[PDB]
């Protein structure tokens, strides 16, 4: 005496079923990355070059400690 | 005295290799969105037991058409040389101090190949022999590239000496000058270990199991001993060369933590990088390191030449 139930898709319908591809750019730009690639170069050689002459210095100094006692 | 010092750095190093396998089954877990062993002790901390009492309690076994005396030398050597290669890494100080411990380090490396090599050789399988030819087109791949940027990045340094790596990155670390050439060299490790994308001695989807296909139980497990623990020495070597930890004279333990920490991510990152790529073909790997390494690491030994002579900036210790 009761109505026909079956499974059924609701009335209206169903929401939207997103299929297409999502692959989003989220990317800097090359010259930004080569940018900061080369900045970040230019500062360690900064550096670089100034530890190696006090490292230099302070072979000198301890050589010429080496030529006091030598005799 | 001295064989206690031994007896502490190579007991804990295979400790340390036992439980490196059961955090790449972990992290490759869940980079693949399960959760590896969890079971067996508490958060799988005993499966790295359970896996090495397994592996020794089992049968192995001779193959009729094998080599005898070969087939055995091979993972001795092997775990052998493993072992071996950590002595004059300076953690803040070495167990061996040589004037010349990179030298020494590339001439083990070089050693190192020829267990694959004789393993594949005298497990007489075609296999076997295909890992082991896989392993000589490796080498002829990666070695003088490797040996090209060791050498430029060492300019800077003044010495071969492995210490001195420490005060040349007092204040900042060699990346910072050397990102590039780093870049490489960490590509170089990779083909250096066997690891994938270059994992093509052992080649597990196309030639079953490669160099050690025939091998079982305690010898396969040496085996295994001896990649893990070069996978975790050579991750150390690149944090000591490209990212130097400060060191105190009294307080060397800090150093110790940085040094670890450091080599711990690297490793970890060995790991990402086995969960994220595919593996390349064996002569592709060849015309990277020749036509893309090769060009740029010779044009960057050149640079590296010329800069100190350029800004004055030549290190002491000739
Ligand atoms: C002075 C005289 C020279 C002394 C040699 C030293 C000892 C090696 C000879 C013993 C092995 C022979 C055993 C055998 O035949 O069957 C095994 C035996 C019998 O089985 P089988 O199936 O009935 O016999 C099969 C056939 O008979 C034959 O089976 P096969 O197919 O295996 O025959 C080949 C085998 C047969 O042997 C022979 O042909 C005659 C032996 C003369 C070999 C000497 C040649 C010179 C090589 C270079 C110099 C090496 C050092 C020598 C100097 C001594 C001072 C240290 O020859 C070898 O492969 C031995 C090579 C030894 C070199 C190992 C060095 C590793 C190099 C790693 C790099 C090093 C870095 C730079 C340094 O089975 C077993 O007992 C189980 C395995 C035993 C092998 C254990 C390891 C082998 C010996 C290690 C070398 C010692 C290094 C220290
Ligand atoms: C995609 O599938 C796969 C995986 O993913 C699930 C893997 O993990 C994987 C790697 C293999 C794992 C299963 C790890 C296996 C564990 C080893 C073989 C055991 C080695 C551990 C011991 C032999 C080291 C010794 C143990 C001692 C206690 C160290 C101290 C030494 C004493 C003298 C003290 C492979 C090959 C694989 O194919
Ligand atoms: C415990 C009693 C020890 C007996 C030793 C006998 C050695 C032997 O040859 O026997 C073969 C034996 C097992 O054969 P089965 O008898 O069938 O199995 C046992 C069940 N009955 O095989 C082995 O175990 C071989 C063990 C190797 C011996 C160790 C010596 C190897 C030397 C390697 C030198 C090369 C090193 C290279 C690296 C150095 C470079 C810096
Ligand atoms: C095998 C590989 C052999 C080469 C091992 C390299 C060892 C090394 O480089 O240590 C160097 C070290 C110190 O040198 P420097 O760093 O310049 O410092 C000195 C100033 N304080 O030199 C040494 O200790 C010399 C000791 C002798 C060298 C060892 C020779 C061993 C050669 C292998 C023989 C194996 C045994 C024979 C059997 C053959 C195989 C069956
Ligand atoms: C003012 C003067 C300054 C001096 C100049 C400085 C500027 C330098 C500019 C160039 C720098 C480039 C450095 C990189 C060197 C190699 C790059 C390269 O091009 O190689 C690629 C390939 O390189 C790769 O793809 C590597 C594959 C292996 C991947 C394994 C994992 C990737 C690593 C992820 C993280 C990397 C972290 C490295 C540093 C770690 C810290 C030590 C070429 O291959 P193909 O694209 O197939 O083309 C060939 C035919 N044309």
């Amino acid at each position: 005496a009761s109505k026909v139930k079956q499974d059924m898709p609701p009335p209206g319908g169903y929401g939207p079923i997103d299929y297409k591809r999502n692959l989003p750019r989220r990317g800097l730009s090359g010259y930004s990355m080569f940018a900061v690639g080369i900045g970040t170069l230019l500062f360690g050689y900064w550096s670089m070059m100034k530890w190696n002459r006090e490292r230099r210095r302070l072979q000198i100094e301890d050589f010429e400690a080496r030529i006091a006692l030598m005799p | 005295m001295f064989m206690i010092n031994i007896l502490s750095l190579i007991i804990p190093i295979l400790l340390a290799v036992a439980f490196l396998t059961l955090v790449e089954r972990k992290v490759l877990g869940y980079m693949q969105l399960r959760k590896g062993p969890n079971v067996v002790g508490p958060y799988g901390l005993l499966q790295p037991i359970a896996d090495a009492l397994k592996l020794f309690t089992k049968e192995p076994l001779r193959p009729a058409t094998s080599s005898i005396s070969m087939f055995i030398i091979a993972p001795i050597l092997a775990l052998s040389l493993a072992l071996t290669m950590w002595v004059p890494l300076p953690m803040p100080y070495p167990l061996i101090n040589m004037n010349l411990g990179v030298l020494f380090m590339l001439a083990m490396s070089s050693l190192a190949v020829y267990s694959i090599l004789w393993s594949g050789w005298a497990s007489n399988s075609k296999y076997a022999l295909i890992g082991a030819l896989r392993a000589v087109a490796q080498t002829i791949s990666y070695e003088v590239t490797l040996a090209i940027i060791l050498l430029s990045v060492l300019l800077m340094n003044g010495s071969y000496t492995l210490s001195t790596l420490i005060t040349t990155q007092e204040h900042i670390w060699m990346i910072f000058t050397s990102w590039p050439l780093a870049m490489m060299w960490f590509i170089s490790t990779l083909a250096e270990t066997n690891r994938a994308p270059f994992d093509l001695t052992e080649g597990e989807s196309e030639l079953v199991s490669g160099f050690n296909v025939e091998y079982a139980a305690g010898p396969f497990a040496m085996f295994f001993m001896a990649e893990y623990a070069n996978i975790i020495m050579m991750n150390a070597f690149t944090a000591i060369l490209f990212l130097g930890a400060s060191h105190d004279p009294h307080t060397p333990e800090l150093y110790t933590i940085n040094f670890v920490l450091k080599t711990l991510a690297l490793t970890i990152t060995f790991l990402w990088i086995r969960a994220s790529y595919p593996r390349f073909r064996y002569d592709q790997l060849m015309h990277l390191l020749w036509k893309s390494f090769l060009p740029l690491t010779l044009a960057l030994c050149m640079w590296h030449i010329s800069l100190p002579i350029m800004t004055a900036s030549i290190p002491p210790q000739s």
